[PDB]
Formats: C-alpha cells, structure tokens, sequence
C-alpha cells in the first residue's frame, strides 16, 4: 500500500442521505471505510460538511464495535475495538470510545473513554 | 502543523457509485 492515509479514503455505506446543501453526509446501514489497508468498520457514520472545503470533513462514526483492522504488510497485523471512532486529516488523534482498545504495530492508544492532557 | 488532506470518497454498495466530496 505504500501510504494508506496519503490516498483518499472511501466511505462504503449502503445509504447514502446527503443533504441538498451538503450540510451533513449520513452514511448508516453497516459501513466499511477504508484507507488502504485499513479497513473501519461500523454502524452509522455522521459526515458533516459546512459546505465547500474538501478533504476535511470529520469521520465520526458508531454503533457496531468500530474495529481498526488492517492487512499485515509489514508481517504484523494491527487490531483495534471501540463503540465509537474518530479520523480527522488535520486533527490526527485517534478518538475513541468504549471499551476502546488500539495498538498500531505493537501499541497506540487503550482504555474507554480517550481524552488527552 | 501542516494540513495535507485528500479528495474523500463516499462509496455506496447499494448503487456501485463513488462520490468526491
């Protein structure tokens, strides 16, 4: 994969409810984002958009264990759970949630409720 | 800190389309 988050991420959902404005992007319906060889997994994810900027919007998504799974391409396969999760392109803080276990190659970040200093 | 992004894509499974936003 080379760089998973220097390529654009897809959102796979089921529904697809955008607002005419663009305001807010509902996806619901057992949703699959993927970055390369990451691949999320949740319920419903809540994109919300002021209108106009592209490339930031907040992958804010929840309901079925959010799992960080990815392939093993450097031979160690990374896992992580929570009930919700967070991805931003500027904020690169891995928010999670319940029950929120991630490790990147060996670690990241585990507990429930994930807030910083 | 420095902002490089990129085009996010909505995909739905229903239809087989992929949305730049």
């Amino acid at each position: 994969v080379t760089g998973d988050t220097d390529q654009p991420i897809h959102i796979e959902s089921d529904q697809q409810s955008l607002d005419m404005q663009g305001n807010v992007v509902t996806f619901t319906g057992n949703v699959i984002v993927t970055q390369g060889t990451i691949k999320i997994n949740a319920d419903k994810v809540v994109v919300t958009r002021p209108g106009g900027e592209q490339g930031k919007e907040v992958i804010d998504g929840y309901g079925k264990p959010a799992t960080f799974y990815q392939m093993q391409d450097n031979g160690k396969p990374v896992e992580g759970h929570a009930s919700q999760m967070h991805y931003e392109l500027a904020k690169d803080f891995v928010v999670l949630t319940g029950n929120a276990y991630l490790q990147q190659v060996d670690s990241n970040i585990k507990g429930d409720k994930i807030t910083y200093l | 800190g420095s902002k490089k992004p990129v085009p996010i894509i909505y995909c739905n499974r229903r239809t087989g389309k992929c949305q730049r936003m």
